[PDB]
């Protein structure tokens, strides 16, 4: 699967803050 | 001095915490993918990936260690955190660059040459990051000096998208004292080399602005 | 020609067996690395890999099929399938280009567009592998066809470091001749077929000398 | 782990015609 670095980045971080 | 002593020692240990010395990792090396430079190979990719998630998640740790980073919105601590992440992991890798093998190690102690760093996931950034970590090495920085210059450049109210800018300028501002004061004091003999540290953010950025737009290829799950 | 009927029926029959036509298969698409070129991506390099090397056990398993193969030398049989299996490979994918959606279908009925192909494997000769099934298609080849073409690929009595070079000779010329009277008698309105087909390994052979010099990455392995 | 196409083809027969 393609994504941009940006993008994934955003993902792990967004993921580690959900409740 | 004691609420600036007690700042640096905050971040000196936030870093140390989240990231080891190199002295205090077990280094490792492979012969995989040393011949030469290809766009890609899979296995140092798979690890590579792994070892940088690990490493946000880390950085993520490490920003929550710093004073009053909790006490802003999820919003801006996700927004600061987007805005400097690559920066700290430029920054982190490159403060494990062994000159004399012109290797780099991971937080697990895998040790990998230029080649294997081309093809572990730098790719066509190789000599970028490589030309900076070589630039770090006169500066000789310590836990407290990297801990603080990462500090300042996630802590920054000027990212677009923040909702409560001015708090972050608040936060911001002590941490540049800190090394300010921390530099002055730890080699009184050169004093260029508070403003020489805090202007390598801004090759950090050169860097990761060209890396961020960059379309990388993972697994479906 | 009752021995030539023999001979094409086995060939037909060789190919047939070890691989399916479009029409046989169950064609699925998917959405992964659809959007742009990339160098690669990993999960549909995974997928390219496994189906590549399942057709070079088929591509093996199609010569020990042809008359004769199995008569020559272990050393002489590697050599053959070492010279012209990815010729076969190339040849095989492409017989299984569908022209309306610019699609290929491996073995599974797993089906790509021009852009999944090249982030696949294909890479930088995506093109060049297209243009090859696009000159295909006016050719209109049957099974007997594309299976008489592959065996007088493989079997080449030119190739280096044959034992017995004479042999493999001895069996490509009932191959040439199957194949020339077989064209013959399904288009007698079509003189030039025959020697349009054979030159058709010409343009295997400048895709394949390229494929094969590349370097690729593996899983160790 | 590189290999050259033409390296790995090789491989894979040669293991084939293993016995
Ligand atoms: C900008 C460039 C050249 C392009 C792309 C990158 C990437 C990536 C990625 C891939 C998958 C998931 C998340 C990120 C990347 C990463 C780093 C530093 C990485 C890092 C790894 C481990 C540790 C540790 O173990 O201590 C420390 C630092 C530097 C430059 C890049
Ligand atoms: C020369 C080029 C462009 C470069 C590289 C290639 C490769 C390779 C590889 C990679 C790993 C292991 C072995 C070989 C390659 C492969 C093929 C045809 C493949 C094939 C796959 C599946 C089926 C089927 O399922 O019916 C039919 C045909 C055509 C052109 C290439």
């Amino acid at each position: 699967r393609l994504i941009t670095l940006a993008d994934h980045i955003c993902q792990i971080i967004t993921q580690d803050f959900a409740r | 001095t004691p609420e600036v002593g007690e700042l640096i020692e905050k971040v000196r240990k936030a870093h140390q915490e989240t990231f080891p010395a190199l002295c205090q990792l077990g280094k490792y090396t492979t012969n995989n993918s040393s011949e030469q430079r290809v766009s890609l190979d899979i296995d140092l990719w798979d690890k590579f990936s792994e070892l940088s998630t690990k490493c946000i998640i880390k950085t993520v740790e490490f920003a929550k260690q710093l004073p009053g980073f909790t006490t802003l919105t999820i919003a801006d601590q996700i927004t600061l955190l987007k805005a400097a992440c690559l920066d700290i992991l430029i920054l982190r890798i490159c403060t494990r660059y062994t000159p004399e093998q012109d290797t780099m190690t991971f937080s697990d102690g895998l040790t990998l040459n230029r080649t294997q760093m081309h093809n572990a996931g730098f790719g066509p950034l190789t000599d970028l990051v490589f030309a900076f970590a070589n630039q770090l090495l006169p500066l000789e920085m310590d836990d407290a000096e990297t801990g603080l210059l990462s500090a300042i450049c996630l802590i920054c109210g000027d990212r677009q998208d923040l909702e409560q800018p001015d708090r972050v300028d608040m936060l911001q501002e002590p941490l540049l004292e800190a090394l300010k004061v921390y530099v002055r004091k730890r080699r009184p003999s050169r004093p260029h080399m508070f403003p020489k540290m805090l202007m390598k953010i801004t090759d950090l950025r050169s860097i990761s602005a060209k890396g961020a737009e960059r379309v990388i290829t993972l697994k479906m799950e």
